[PDB]
């Protein structure tokens, strides 16, 4: 049987996911510079907003040095290749922010809820197919329920309307054999035209390999950042995954030393706290704590003289889910107290 | 007391059955007319039924054609922000001075937090009482303003998922909204901000609220004694509802100010406020405080209402 | 393979982690990362310059103290793990061999490139004279099939290695190349002879690998705290036990020691850091011999060349293990096109 | 006119230096390619050459007719089995002359572009090891020019080009080649290494240098490099430099510390040489064969010239 080779979509996330390393602080000219080697490079998307998706500027998760509206009408006039793809998380975006983000010039949306809440997404998928917007489901914390109730979750977003499910692994906490339940569990329920993706983080180091994984399983989008730009230890690093892919005769249609140069000439000399697996970010991946609370409970660290790795403990006993940064604090108030 | 008026509740879900319970044990102007749903199998409706309280299945035209609904002056909307708009309609042209006490976002009356300003919409024959995360979070938001200029404030509402139905997950959107704009009206924000997580762990979770308030440069021990005045005060009608940490503060100085995209570079004070709200346990268990600050709201606004219609 | 089965936790922070710090550790260095070593219960402890015993040299840099006096301090540190070292005939002798067994070492492993196991015979005999724990490591595992692997692996179990590693050098194997040569090595040596995995992170997957290798059946894992190793560096030692630990494997050691030694001794000693950048990930997709990095790094300083046109070009040019003088052939070349 | 040799050690040593013999010996002929496996290319060379035999070894040799007017023997065998071939060979013919090609070095070292004329009355020789030949020639045209502290050898060669002979020696192969860079090439302390890749189309013989000597001239250090390349270039044509000479200043405010030997200033010099034979035996990458047996045959033949 000879048809022709699967071509991979390569979602990148370095502007949204990354957002979380920089803490919110990226400059207009950078955001230029990473989404024009991105371009060239010819990934598929471009994901541009705040970590926390649409509206996420915030005491909570932090404010951002421009508006997610104004990074997108940035991006936008520097691409002619990929499409800008966008995050909402319902709770905290609305359909109005939607709306205000398509005219920006997102293409692609990708409607963000903890893996067994999908049934508060239906508004925002309805929406975004009416505006004729790629519609994505994307489920958050995807270690935290058993394959066959997260499937369960995707195909109830697939009846939304969404045409791509993917699973995020927010806490890095997945090992391939997970990835491997998960796949087969969304190929099961599915309609056979829905696309899946992978949203992999790297607290335990496995952040390409469990993309590796996802794809040999049939998944077709891969989400990615240049140098793991992104929360807790990162994403899985774009540049990483795309010379292993490469180097197993995959059909990616990126350009790999473009997507090398621009992880160590632009992005990687804009983190401020390295994006690296540590004892702080192996402890997210180990407790299953969602990605994004790392800096936050560096902050709480140092403000209340604690240990992170203690925060960051206790939080995964209280099975915090994401979006919940301010039980950070908490917890930080409740490990002084224990102490005294 | 013995003269009392009567109320329907639309809605026979996690907020219409905790408020009817609350009507039958504690009201003291008002008396369970018929509650109200569309789902035969609804377990209000069953508990409804238990406690002697007349039924319907036939959602709001259902109600108005009740023998009951000729003595009913008050309705409790429980359903959801589009349900509320329809509802009002129907009920309003089968009885003019009916009055309705809205418990969804849908707000197309004018919001009420008891402890903020009870007395001001009394004579209104629709109010809004905006959301569960508003009713815990706007009196400290009321509390900081009453101290000094607020410039921008935002509430995190995190509940069990197991309390949030239906009703609930269909009006996410109208949740943050509303709450927003009624941090602002009633809470005195100049911006407002508001979040909403639910989480499903096991054994539920109680609810929390936690509030950031940035306002102007300000004494740190009357902003914490305003909040604990506060809170006393919510506490006369939701026992349960209380600080979980002493109020946390940071300067923010003129040298170094907080940018907020879009809105302004300010400096001043950041108060955080950490509420846990344990509720009665009188339908759902203790961890749902998030009905109790809504309905105990909801129950104080009508009672005094009630209260002012029988005794002026 | 069963999740009881005990692991064979070899940690070579003390050997590969000496190509990351070009070969200066002090000797407070190496007490304080063996009494953590062997306070978490590792079963090894690897001791040696990077390129082993005797590799101290121009061509792989000169170390701070001789091996013999590394191994000596490590000595009078522990008394759970073993201290074991490597030997690469061509580099170091039998003789360094017989001092390195006086100073302390009772596993020694005997490195070759991955087709050349027969230079290794006089010294797995000379091992197995000294009753040491006897051990055949391939170099550069990925350059050759897994069927003509194994075969060279079962010549040194015929000479007297007891245990049998596939090391990839170049980093440069994904996790099927790791099961295609573990079924292979499984197939064709003794039931009885131990296996081990000794993985490169340059593509990302030291843990990855060393886990589909224990699946795979293996019984040892080199692994080392942070990756402190050449390239990317090895599988990083806290971040595979954190793993096994989740998946309920008997790793036998306690993670939260390895953990802080991790980040508050070792990462501290790091002047480049062992990661995977640009540099780091050429070495795994052009599969180059990892030690190459900070050489070809100094090359590229000196002669004002991206040092990853120097990485590639060594690529095509197929180098193995110990040679490094070829990183400056390559540069001079560069610059004559 | 010429006299007679025994080679012993039919492999890719043995087979080249026979070859090379025949060829290009004014002063010395075959007499006999000794070996120990029938199965050995180099016996079936030797006998579509016309040379006499032998599978049984040194005893198979002396046993041999054509011993009795054999003045020289080459020992291409392994450097364990040479103490062995002295022996026997000692016994049997007193002033039989052996030309050791194994690193056993119990005779003294000849690299004839240094030391040629220096031990031609002895009876037993020894030519190091092909690195030493190759690079031994580098460290004393140094060391002719400035004091040398330390010097050090990468020899890299073809797998195909290393038989099994050279694969049972390699501890002694790093041990002789040291000790002669000391003696010979004149540095204090030396160090060699060798290493085996198996590359298709197999790789040409390299060879790296490093000499760390005190400060001297550079250009005259590279001066003293060519005119010694020039001098191995009379023996093995192929013998060149890949790079020009490189240099690395050590200064006295940041010395070079080699653990245990001490701390030094001065020059780093690196030679990178590459060595194509002749293709006698092995092809032309081989020249590893080509640095050992023509300065072997070099040795042998002004020790036969003398003897007239
Ligand atoms: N913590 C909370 O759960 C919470 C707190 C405050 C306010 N609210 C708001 O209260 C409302 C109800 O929330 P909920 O959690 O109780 O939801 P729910 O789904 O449990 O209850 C809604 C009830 O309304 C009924 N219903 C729907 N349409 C109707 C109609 N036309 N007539 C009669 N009954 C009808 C449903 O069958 C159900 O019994 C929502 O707007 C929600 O935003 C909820
Ligand atoms: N580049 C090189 O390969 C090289 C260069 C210089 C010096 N040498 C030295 O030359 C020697 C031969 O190396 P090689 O590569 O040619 O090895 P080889 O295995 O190709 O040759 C050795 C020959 O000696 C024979 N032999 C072994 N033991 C014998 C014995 N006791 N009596 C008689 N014959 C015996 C073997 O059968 C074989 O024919 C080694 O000592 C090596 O160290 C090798
Ligand atoms: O949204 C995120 O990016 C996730 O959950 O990991
Ligand atoms: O020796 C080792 O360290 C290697 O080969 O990977
Ligand atoms: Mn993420
Ligand atoms: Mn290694």
């Amino acid at each position: 049987t000879f048809n022709p080779s699967k071509k991979l979509y390569i979602s990148d996330v370095t502007l949204r996911d990354g957002s979380h390393a920089i803490r919110h602080q990226y400059t207009l000219d950078d955001v230029r510079a990473i989404a024009r080697a991105l371009d060239k490079a010819k990934v598929d998307s471009i994901e541009v907003a705040h970590g926390d998706g649409l509206q996420g500027s915030s005491f909570n998760y932090g404010f951002g040095r421009h508006t997610d509206l104004e990074y997108i009408e940035a991006v936008a006039g520097e691409i002619s290749h990929a499409q800008i793809a966008t995050l909402l998380l319902p709770g905290i975006g609305s359909v109005h922010d939607l709306k205000n983000a398509y005219q920006a010039g997102a293409r692609v949306v990708r409607v963000a809820t903890h893996c067994t809440e999908a049934d508060v997404s239906k508004q925002h998928i309805e929406y975004a197919r009416n505006l004729g917007m790629d519609t994505v489901g994307f489920l958050m914390m995807s270690h935290m329920i058993p394959a066959e109730k997260l499937a369960e979750q995707g195909k109830l977003m697939e009846s939304y309307g969404a045409t791509c499910i993917y699973m995020a692994d927010s806490g890095g906490a997945m090992s391939m054999n997970d990835i491997r339940d998960r796949m087969r569990a969304f190929k099961a329920v599915l309609k056979p035209e829905t696309q899946v993706g992978m949203h992999a983080h790297h607290n335990l180091s496995l952040g390409v390999a469990n993309s590796i994984v996802a794809v040999e399983e049939g998944c077709d989008r891969v989400d990615a950042s240049l140098a793991g730009m992104g929360a807790g230890a990162g994403n899985a690093p774009l540049e990483v995954f795309i010379a292993v892919a490469e180097r197993l005769g995959w059909n990616h249609g990126t350009d790999l030393y473009t997507l090398m140069d621009a992880a160590d000439d632009i992005v990687r000399p804009l983190q401020d706290r390295p994006v690296r697996v540590d004892r702080e970010t192996l402890g997210l991946g180990y407790a299953g704590v969602y990605s994004s609370f790392l800096r936050h409970a560096e902050i709480a660290a140092a403000k209340y003289n604690l240990k992170t790795l203690d925060i960051l403990v206790e939080l995964g006993h209280r099975r915090m889910v994401g979006g919940q940064e301010d039980m950070i604090v908490d917890v930080a108030l409740d490990l002084l107290a224990a102490h005294k | 007391m013995n003269q009392k008026l009567k109320v329907a509740i639309i809605g026979s879900g996690n907020i219409g059955t905790d408020l009817m319970i609350k009507v039958l044990r504690n009201a003291k102007y008002l008396e369970m007319g018929a509650m109200v749903g569309i789902d035969a199998a609804s377990d209000g409706l069953a508990r409804a039924q238990r406690m002697g309280v007349t039924t319907t299945y036939a959602g709001v035209e259902g109600l108005i054609k009740l023998p009951e609904f000729a003595d009913i002056d008050f309705v409790f909307d429980a359903t959801s922000a589009s349900a509320h708009v329809q509802n009002e309609a129907l009920l309003r042209q089968a009885k003019p001075g009916i009055r309705l006490i809205d418990l969804t976002p849908a707000a197309i009356g004018p919001y009420c937090v008891p402890v903020v300003n009870l007395e001001e919409h009394l004579g209104k024959l629709n109010v809004n009482m905006v959301t569960c995360g508003g009713q815990a979070t706007i009196p400290m938001v009321a509390a900081v303003s009453r101290v000094a200029k607020v410039h921008y404030a935002e509430i995190v509402a995190s509940i069990s998922s197991k309390s949030a139905g239906p009703g609930t997950r269909a009006n996410i959107d109208e949740f943050t909204e509303t709450t927003s704009k009624a941090i602002e009206v009633i809470g005195g924000a100049a911006k407002g901000k508001a979040i909403i997580i639910m989480n499903p762990a096991e054994p539920p979770l109680i609810m929390r609220d936690t509030v950031y308030v940035l306002s102007a440069a300000a004494d740190q021990a009357a902003v914490a004694a305003s909040v604990a005045e506060m809170v006393q005060a919510v506490q006369a009608y939701v026992p349960g509802y209380r600080l979980k940490q002493q109020v946390q503060f940071d300067v923010i100085p003129e040298s170094a100010p907080l940018n907020i995209p879009g809105l302004g570079r300010f400096s001043g004070l950041k108060t955080s406020v950490f509420l846990e709200v344990e509720g009665a346990a009188h339908y759902l268990p203790a961890y749902a405080g998030n009905l109790d600050i809504m309905t105990s709201a909801a129950l104080a606004t009508a009672e005094r209402m009630a209260q002012s219609m029988l005794n002026a």
